[PDB]
């Protein structure tokens, strides 16, 4: 099928500060931060979109901080609360009262084992779209 | 296609 038009060619999710007392046992992690990608124009025909997600993940599977800060991972799940790591794919149907698509997730910075240290917090996560 | 970049500190 053919493809629809890449609305949200950006996304910037700002975590802001981070204190390492509220992320100094296991699990811990920062509030959730919605993130949107959002699709249009898709031609007739098309009802289907599929997302797939990659970035550099760490030992934890989770994706790896490239920023100072250790002990740090970044999550990124859909709103219904399913994990999306690299490799992971969503697929999602096309409202045909407009002829867009969207992707409703979520992003938070988490400590797996614990013991984060100060530094700062970057990664980047590339998403390609496939259409039927 | 798209790019999530995501942005922050640890104090
Ligand atoms: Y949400």
């Amino acid at each position: 099928a053919k493809p629809c038009t890449v609305s949200t060619t950006n996304a910037t999710v700002d975590l802001g500060d981070l204190y390492s007392f509220s992320l100094m046992s296991a699990g811990a992690a920062s509030a959730w931060h919605d993130v949107a990608l959002e699709l249009t124009n898709c031609p007739v025909g098309t009802s289907r979109v599929t997302a797939s997600f990659s970035g550099a993940a760490d030992s934890t599977g989770y994706y790896k901080n490239q920023g100072t800060a250790q002990n740090i991972q970044l999550e990124l799940q859909d709103d219904s609360g399913n994990t999306l790591n690299t490799g992971a794919t969503k697929t999602v149907q096309v409202d045909d009262s407009s002829q867009s698509a969207h992707f409703p997730l979520q992003v938070r910075a988490l400590t797996v084992n614990g013991g984060a240290t100060q530094g700062t917090i970057q990664a980047v996560i590339s998403i390609t779209y496939t259409y039927s | 296609d798209s790019t999530i970049t995501i942005r922050g500190y640890v104090r």
